[PDB]
This record gives C-alpha cells, structure tokens and sequence, in this order.
RNA sequence: GGCUAUGUAGCUCAGUUGGUUAGAGCACCGCACUCAUAAUGCGGGGGUCACAAGUUCAAGUCUCGUCAUAGCCACCA
RNA sequence: GCUGGCGACCAUAGCAAGAGUGAACCACCUGAUCCCUUCCCGAACUCAGAAGUGAAACCUCUUAGCGCUGAUGGUAGUGUGGGAUUACCCAUGUGAGAGUAAGUCAUCGCCAGCU
RNA sequence: GAUGCAGUGUACCCGCGGCUAGACGGAAAGACCCCGUGAACCUUUACUGCAGCUUGACACUGAACUUUGAUUGAGGUUCUAACUCUGUCCCGUGAUCCGGGACGAGGACCGUGUCUGGUGGGUAGUUUGACUGGGGCGGUCUCCUCCUAAAGAGUAACGGAGGAGUACGAAGGUGCGCUCAGCGUGGUCGGAAAUCACGCGUAGAGUAUAAAGGCAAAAGCGCGCUUAACUGCGAGACCCACAAGUCGAGCAGGUACGAAAGUAGGUCUUAGUGAUCCGGUGGUUCUGUAUGGAAGGGCCAUCGCUCAACGGAUAAAAGGUACUCUGGGGAUAACAGGCUGAUACCGCCCAAGAGUUCAUAUCGACGGCGGUGUUUGGCACCUCGAUGUCGGCUCAUCUCAUCCUGGGGCUGAAGCAGGUCCCAAGGGUAUGGCUGUUCGCCAUUUAAAGAGGUACGCGAGCUGGGUUUAGAACGUCGUGA
RNA sequence: AUAGCACUCUGCAAACACGAAAGUGGACGUAUAGGGUGUGAUGCCUGCCCGGUGCUGGAAGGUUAAUUGAUGGGGUUAGCGUAAGCGAAGCUCUUGAUCGAAGCCCCAGUAAACGGCGGCCGUAACUAUAACGGUCCUAAGGUAGCGAAAUUCCUUGUCGGG
RNA sequence: GAACCCACUGUCGUUGAAAAGCCAGGGGAUGACUUGUGGAUAGGGGUGAAAGGCUAAUCAAGCCUGGUGAUAGCUGGUUCUCCCCGAAAGCUAUUUAGGUAGCGCCUCGGACGAAUACCAUAGGGGGUAGAGCACUGUUUCGGCACCGAUGCAAACUCCGAAUACCUAUGAGUACUAUCCGGGAGACAGACUGCGGGUGCUAACGUCCGUAGUCAAGAG
RNA sequence: UAUAAUGGGUCAGCGACUUAUAUUCAGUAGCGAGGUUAACCGUAUAGGGGAGCCGUAGAGAAAUCGAGUCUUAAUAGGGCG
RNA sequence: AUGAAUACAUAGUGUUGCAAGGCGAACGAGGGGAAGUGAAACAUCUCAGUACCCUUAGGAAAAGAAAUCAAUUGAGAUUCC
C-alpha cells in the first residue's frame, strides 16, 4: 500500500506538503520543485517522514 | 436470501436553462454524464463536462457540423 | 508499541561472533555380503546454510534493516 | 470560362462506376551539399531545383447502380368527459413508426492568378 | 359469526317447575406471542470493581562471627535484648477472664501497618443493536452503475443485475507526432494464431478498474522537456432539513512547455470513504494569573478510528429463566371466524391408443375448461382490561357428490351375478383386541357398517388418558445456568 | 438420606467454619481422629487415555511491580558580549542505565481430579461373511458385561409365546 | 394392631361446617419415634435427610417506616358558552422503527401590492406509449460465417408521440405570490380509478407514482 | 365501531395544566438617547440608596484597531458590519 | 486509712466529701454515609455530603484579629445580604 509522506522546503521555512508514494517502487526519497509561500519561490522539496 | 439490494444515491442530472431563458455568466446549463451536448459559442466546459455560461445573455440550442452534435450557445 | 529467541538436503538436528575451508542421522538408487534374506558395510545423488546491504585479507558464521514464527509485557482519540 | 486558398452547410450533398483536363496553378518528379528528419529507411518531415508526365492522385462532367430524402390516406398510441374491465367503446382534441407514390448525382460567401 | 340494520316469517298479557344452545355469559388490565434503549434472580474463559488468599519493598528490627557473586549483593552459623506462647509456678483472689512477677521453649523469624505485582463469579453493579409480511435462524446496514422510474428532477419492496474501501512522479503538465480491430492474399523454421509486404469493407479496438453517459481538436497511442498533483482567492450557479457535496469564468504572485496565439489549480467523468472530542509533529508579528521569562493555551499546516451497526450513545461489556415479575399491543404470532383458492377434492371438453375386429360396454395418453369450500397453505381484518382444550361420553341437526333398501337406460347384458350412468335424502346404517389417540391394522358380524357442514357441533352438560407450569431420571446439546 | 466404599486435606495455637476484632465451635477431641468430595447393602467386578483444564513436585533461563536513580535533554541568570548570541553555579521540568519477588512461559507426575474413548478400502475351493490385510488422523480410539433398554429417529424393527 | 403421628386412592365439598376439610379405605406405631415447657440461630442472613423448601394464612430475597410525590418514550382521564380559520399520517436522521429533531403541511401578527395563478400565443430539451431490427441478445424456414423471407426484449434502439415540465408576452377573472416574527399539531393511514414491481394478471394481500373520497363531511 | 373492542349499577359530594424564579415575544402605561434601582435605611406602599443592569458599534481566535475590521505580499478580491 | 507477688514501693482494697447519668421541638458542631433518579442505555460523572445512623453544646453555635488579599503599590479580623 502507498504510504504517506511530507515534502519539505530548502530554504528552512518549515513550509512542507504531503503526498504519498509506494515504497516498493520508489525506495529513494522524493526530491521536486515546488512553490513556497513564505518565500514566494519555486524550491526544492525533499521527502521526509509523515510523522 | 437474495444477493442483490443495492443501488447508488440519485445525481440530479439534466437540462437546468431551456432554450429562451436568460442567465447571467457562471450560470450552469447542462449537467451530464458525457457530453451529449457540446458547448459553444460563450459556453465552457468543465471537468465533469458540466456546461456553463462564460456571457450574460439568451440560450440557444442547435444542431451543427458534420458530425451531427448537439450545440447549445449564449447570444449576447 | 517494548524486550527476547528462532528459521540448516526428500524428512530431521548440528555447524554460530571471523580465516566455517555447511556437516551428522534417517529417506532413496546402485553395489557388496547370503543357498535366499536382512541388519550391516560401500558408493552416488538430494540443500546452497531466512533474505537485502555494510566492513574485511576472514561473515551460514558479525553490524544494520525487511520477512515468517514463538514467549512475556503494554495499549482512555 | 478554368485554377488555388479560406469559409457557410453537413448525404436531395454521400459512395460507386465511366469519361476529361497541363497555357497558368496543382500534382507526381530530380538530387541529399547546407537547414531538418527516420526508435532503421530523404517512405513521411525538410532543403536545393525544373529533365520529364497528366499515368497515379486531386478536381470537373455523366449515370438512379447502392445509399439518402419522402408525401397523401389509413393504422397504433394518447390529454379531457362518459361507458365498460384481457383492457376496449363513444364525444372531442392530437397523432406516429413501418410501408406506398415520389425526389435527389447539391446550394452559397471572400481573396488571388490565368484566358 | 346481529334481539336491536334490510327484507321477510311467526307471535294475545303474566307466572311456576325444569334445561344450558346463545347473550363472543360471570370471574382475574392474557401467564402463551411480540414490544419497552422495563424488573428481578441464576451462570460463565462477557465488562468493570471489591472482599479473601498470596509476592516483594519500607517500618516495628537488634548483636557477633563467616562463606560466596558482579565498591556492592547474597548465603550460612551463633546470641538476646525487641517480639510470640490457646506451656509451668506465685500474687491481686473465694477466679481455666485479665494484669503484674519468676521460669521454660522460641526469636529478629512469625506476625501487623503503608505501598506494590498476581489470583480472584466468593461478592457487587451492569451490558448483551436494528430492519424483518410475528419473533428466532439466515441475510442485510456506507459508497458507485443499470432497470423498476410512467420521454424534466425525485420516487418503495427480504424487487431484478453488477462493482468499491484502490492505482499512478507518471498512468500528471505541455509542444510535436500517430490511428485501432478483423479479414483475404503472398512470404524460413512458424502452424488456427508470432513477425514482414500489399490490398477490401470497415470503429466491430482502446480508454488502470464495474456499468452507464461519452471520446477526431480523438478523452485512444508515442517521443523530448518538465512539476500547474502550485500559493492567495473567486463573480456566478447546481444540489440541499442541517452538517455536507459539486461546477466555475476571472484577478495577483511564482512556474513548466511552446516561435507564437496559448495550455496547465492532477488522471474522460461519475465509487476508492469517517463528524466531534482527546492527544502527537512543523511553523507562528497572538496570549502569558504581581513584573521579565517559561509552562500551558490560540491560529495556520499536518498525523492517529473495519468508530463497516459506516450522523460514529462508553476508553471499557456474554448468556439462562419451566422459579419468575411489571407496563403495554389484536399496531404482532399460536385456536376458531373472515378474504383468497396456489394446493386439495369433484366434474366436464378433445381424443393417440387398449379392448381378437370396434376411441366412446369399460378404460383412456398429450393438452384444455370449470365447480366446491373438507386439506396443506397465503394475508393479518375481529378478539391479547381472556372468544380458555386433542380424543372419549351424552345429545343431536342439516347437505347429497347415495353405503343399504326403491325406480330406470346401456352393456363385450343367455341365466345367477357384475360393470357404468341417470332419478331418488323416507327410514336405516356393527361389537370387540392393540394404542391417549382421531386414524390405522386385525377378529368376528350385518341389507349396509356412506361422504361431509354445524367455533375441525356439543367441557356455565360429564371426563381429563395426550399436549403445555412447578419434582425427578435417561439419550443428546452446552464450560455452565 | 442411609450402613458400606474410595479420593483428598489436616502434626494441633490442626485443617475447616463464624466474627470487624477479641474470641468461639472443631474438641476439654489428637491421623483407628477431624473436615471436604463423589459413590451407595450384598455378589462378581471396575478396561484404555495425562493431549486440554485443574492439582502436586521441579527448574532458574526469558518476561514483569513498587522501590532505587546513572546518564541525556530543556526553563531561569550572575557574567560575557556593539549587537546577534553565548552562558557556569544554584533551584527546577523531564528522561529512566542498574537492582528487583511471586505469577506466566518450560519439565515431569496425577483420572474412585474435571474430562475423552475415530475414519476409509479390500480379501477363503458355489453365494455370503471376513479368522485376514492396506491406509489416514489422534492423548487414546470402548475391555468385561448389557442392548428397540427409564436410552432406538426410521419403528407398531424381525422372530417366538400369550 | 388401638391411642398417638402421618397423608397413598376415591366420592363429596369449591359464594364450603372449613382461606386445605368430612367420610370410606390407607402407612408408621421401642424408634433416624411422638410430644409439653423454656431457650439459641435474623434477611443476600438464618435453617434445610435438599422441594428453592421454611423463616407468623406473605418468600428466586420476610415485614414496618423512611429516601418518596422513585422513574414510566406506556395505558387511562382531563369539567361552562359562542364566532373565524383549519392540517398530517410525507422526506431526512436517529440502539431508530407505536419516541424525537430539522424540513413539508395549519394558525395569528407585521411588512409589501400584482412581483402570483388559471388560459391563449411564442421559444425549448427529452427517449416513455407505440413501433422497429440499424447495435446487443434471442427465433423459425430455406440458399451457399454471409444471403433471402419471418418473429421477440425492463436492464436492445435506425425512430418516436400525446401529456407533463421550464421560460417570455398578453386579455379577463380572483385578496394572489413573497419576506420577517409568536403558537402548533403530525411523522399507524384506508378504499377506488389509472401506470407498474411483487404474488397465482390470488387476496378487503404487499410496495411505489398519480387523481378523487373518507379520515375531519351531514343530505 | 350498533359493534359481540374499552369504561361506567344509580344518585349526591370531592377529583386533574399549579406555584416560584429566569428568559423571549405580544398588548398596554411611564420616561425617552436614555431607562431603572438591588440589598439596605426609613412611624415604613412615601422619601432616601446609582453599586449594578439593559440600550447607545463593529471586526478579529487574540494582541489590536474602530465606521470600519479580518484575511493577504496586495490599496486587488472576498467575509462580517 | 489500709495494703501483695517483693526488700523499699506499686498494684489492689475501704471510708468520707463533691460531681455525672435521664428526658425534650427546631437551629449548631463533629464521627460515618446510600440508592431510586439524570446522562433519553451505562461503569467516569450526577443524585449528594442529600436521606439515614452516632456523639455532644448554647441561647445561639461555629468563625475571628493575616505566615490574608491586591498588583496605580493599594486594602486591612470574623459573620450575613
């Protein structure tokens, strides 16, 4: 089954989404570029435990 | 016993505006499972092929195009 | 959720922290012994040592995780 | 009067069969240098051009051969009121589908080029 | 299921002795059955407590030697002075209580207080769903698709059929590009069917998955680059008890793909789901119980329920009652009545054939049409502030589809007998063995031992053998009641 | 209920029962006694099973309570710093290394403890049957005796007597 | 086998002579016997040769007084007069189904008037009745899977009404629509006609849609 | 429901929507951008007693602002006023 | 005053004098302490420190003179509205 995770912000702003993935196919962490609010630009996000 | 006894919640579907009447833009139209009537001029379309109006004015159903589709419009 | 212990041939128990340089007993098949038989003796086949990585000159044997199982304990949205 | 481009309309317009056109346009056509292309191929896409052809293709004409269109009349159904209960009848309003006669080888707009 | 209604028949007014067919007679707010988020008592590997029993730590609790484990722990042997004696003696004292004194036997044990783990139907409080052609057993409970559904929406049944509790970082976005399936011809292995080439009529292919509505600017199929599977919103609508759900042009910021006009706020769409409370995590220009902080709280984002009885009563719950009880219901079952007539019984139509020939003396296949209201049933209209019985006994009354007796037609009727059909209800129409039996089997009679209705006639006329209270036992089921 | 039988507990300040305790019954008794449980004169007798639940005896491995409190992480402030920030000691919030019994898991015994005591397919010279044999699963697959029985649905089983 | 103590059978009695008896029979009758007097055991307790028996005509938890006017979504009852209007027995949810809540339906006050309805014209979408075989299935007979004749369908459609529904304009008629507040009741329905599912084209059967009547309406 | 469904043999007397407090709406009276006192004192229904309550402002969780305020980077848009 | 085990003593015993016990309304103080019910079920919770039982005062009782509140550094024992 897809487990759920969270996608955080590079630029140290805590800003952070959530999605899921299957682990099975995809061991490696989720890395994307994604648009952070608190800095009004695209950024990297990076795979991190749903917690 | 029996094995069937199920069935889903109705969905309202159908013609809302006929044609004649008068709608304001964002008014809906047309609910539909496909599209068995396609939009036209001053009419979009949404993700569950709802049909709306995009124009104030008066509605107006056709049929055109060499495929024979039903057409409903808004003549401003 | 926590602490433990296990998983080795067709069927079973070893081999257990380095140079393991996986064997022992029953299943078989063939051979020998017998006037004919066994038991017994010999040979052959029958696993690839739960899986995935790490260190290392040595890894079934150790460290990390992922399974299946067993034992005790804990669970006030 | 022909040719090309873009539309209106979407079979009375289409499909099929036969015939015709190279002055211009179009099409086939020559080559693979440079641009660009093939999960391989200059077949397609692209570029550079005019030795040929109207064969193919596209257009135009003819044919009711398939298809499509289609009355009038009648029948089925049906709202209202009345009468009956295998679900019909009467008054009044409405009126198909199928089939029959019959029709059809479309009709228009803008721009440019030839004779 | 009528003394009281309709039609009609009969009937002068009033006692007395008898009788029990009816007044759904009197008696007891049905005890059987169902219901109420009723009761009680009993059971248990239902839930949750407690008594009792038991373990260790600390306290009452001290002194000396010793031995041994990974500074500490544990063990052993002595001692007396705490403490024990329901052991002896002395005194209070005329006393088998008690108190004090002297011994003796034990002794840091036993035992008690606080805390703590285990056990705990011994005891206590409770729970143990609803729908339902009665209830139980079985099935079902939320969501999606089609039909029922009567050409807008909506529309029920324990009505007819299927699916869901997911998947995908590409199977999303964009630019560019491409058409399926099948058939017929040829062509190494290679054929029914692999791959290659050319043609014919063709959406019959596909769309992650069920069905439906759709799909050429294909919504189907590839390639390159990519993250719009963004953030703040949002005119206006659909749907709607609420809580919710659905579609959305357009504006601002940042972005991806395109030369560009542009397209993109996940996937052709409609299922793939869970309120509130209580907590966890990341941020935060909010709050901060004298003040500065902090703890805690608030706001934004997000996590934990097969709460599937899917609007989710608790964090936490099974059974028995024939030992039973209360409030209710003819809203709802068992008896009898009623409606119906599938079933049951009786009759008729056609007639293959059987009958040495010959459908119809007597039978009669395959099919068809009715009658009755005896059976098994369907429904739930009357009765649950009571219509109170399976059979026997006593006493009956009616129907005729006639068992005997009476009168006839036909006959495969010589006679005697028999078969079949028609008319006929006046009268008549067994005793015993077995069993609670009705029934049935049997023995022996008779002219015959008919079939039915009457609350399956008759218990305010009798009985009480069976069924169906409380006792007890066997087989079987259950841990147990 | 009973005389008879058996199992089991109890060494005396007995087990057991009543009670909150003091105390009382047991008993002014002492294992030939007292309590609990089942069976029920007598005759002949009383088969197999310890896998389950219970009881009894082991074992010292795993797990676990209170208690104890090693470490680690924060709050506050003397001070240091331009500032950012850093920040001892002392108090304080939290985390829980080590020690830690019974019980449970493990190993045996125990049925006159609660309890349990199977299935499939074939075989002897006509026909039948099976002294006999193969196979699967259990802790074990019903000995003696009895049997349409207070137990038997089919069932008014079949035969004999009356 | 008498007294005494019991209580196996039968008739009677059952508003009794009697809230357990009489009569005729019956069992024990030196024992685990019967009996007087006075004592002990007290309610989740006692006692029981054991029937849940007995514990003052009361027992699966005695009696009395208090908590107490327990609670009861259940049953019953609810008292003088006249005038006006006038329902519902549905939807949704519910340990909910004979209770209740929101909405629908009634009434009263206020606001506001033509914004409303009937009918006539005009515009609009449909997939039912019927019909048909072009798809999906199914059917019969011929010819060589196709071809020709021929039927059928709630979950088939190349077609396709009448009605119904939405909108605009308009004449006439009518105290019509709408908004804001106070008070409710009701959420067991019944029959009949029409369109249907279910049943046997049964039921005064059962479940929906639609209209009338009863309910709550006499003649 | 004439019902063969319930209740009443008859008469006379008794027998069931109350009381307190709070709150909302309507009518009526006083005063009116204001209205009103409570306990208490008081030869006491008077007169004193202004603490308190309701109305006169909203937005936001709150700090805060205020005819505006919240959300937001936004003076855009939008929600409550 | 007398007087053991036991030598002093003590326990024990006796006489005289003084005092107490019991009853009764409500209110007070203290020691113990339910359930029916509500939650539309029920265990936390409620009912409620209520009912009830027990001990014991006074004309009243209890409390009372801050190791108390407050948060402009202010108030000033207890009790009642």
């Amino acid at each position: 089954m897809r487990d759920k995770i969270r996608l955080v912000s590079s630029a140290g702003t805590g800003y952070f989404y959530t999605t899921t993935k299957n682990k099975r196919t995809m061991p490696e962490k989720m890395e994307i570029k994604k648009f952070d609010p608190k800095i009004r630009q695209h950024v990297i996000f990076k795979e991190a435990k749903i917690k | 016993s029996t094995k069937n006894g199920r069935d889903s919640n109705p969905k309202m579907l159908g013609v809302k505006v006929y044609g004649g009447q008068t709608v304001t833009a964002g008014n809906i139209i047309v609910r539909q499972r496909g599209t068995e009537f396609h939009a036209g001029a001053n009419v979009g379309m949404g993700r569950d092929h709802t049909l709306f109006a995009t124009a104030d004015g008066v509605v107006k159903f056709e049929v055109k195009g060499q495929f024979g589709r039903r057409y409903v419009k808004v003549e401003t």
